[PDB]
């Protein structure tokens, strides 16, 4: 019915009607970082 | 390093990199290193060239090639 990875987590699922398998990729995450200069000179920042 | 690119690494460096043979977990993430390995290879090549050319005048002004046999004799 479905597959799993080396970490024993769901990795692919087949559709019962159209018997073809579908991949699963978790929704993107990650931390944010704020690049700033000294407040002595400006208040303009860039983010990554 | 060989100018016939891609040859930024020497033969031995390529052999080592091949010998070494060089997410989903929700919370776990791997950040990239600040210095790419191209920069590390460039640093190593610069050090090697400096120590092979300048001899005992590596770091100062110099800017001339000391003969290798002289360094070997020293
Ligand atoms: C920057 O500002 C802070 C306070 O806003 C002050 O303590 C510091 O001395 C200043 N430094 C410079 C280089 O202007």
């Amino acid at each position: 019915q479905f597959g799993r990875d080396i970490a024993d987590t769901t990795d692919a699922v087949r559709d019962p009607q159209t018997l073809e398998i579908l991949d699963i990729t978790p929704c993107s995450f990650g931390g944010v970082s704020v690049i700033t200069p000294g407040t002595n000179t400006s208040n303009q920042v860039a983010v990554l | 390093p060989d100018p016939s690119k891609p040859s930024k690494r020497s033969a031995i460096e390529d052999l080592l990199f091949n010998k070494v043979t060089l997410q989903k977990f929700n919370g776990l993430t791997v950040l990239p290193p600040l210095l790419t390995d191209e920069m590390i290879a460039a640093y190593t090549s610069a050090l090697l060239a400096g120590t092979i050319t300048a001899g005992w005048t590596f770091g100062a002004g110099a800017a001339l090639q000391i003969p290798f046999a002289m360094q070997m004799a020293y």
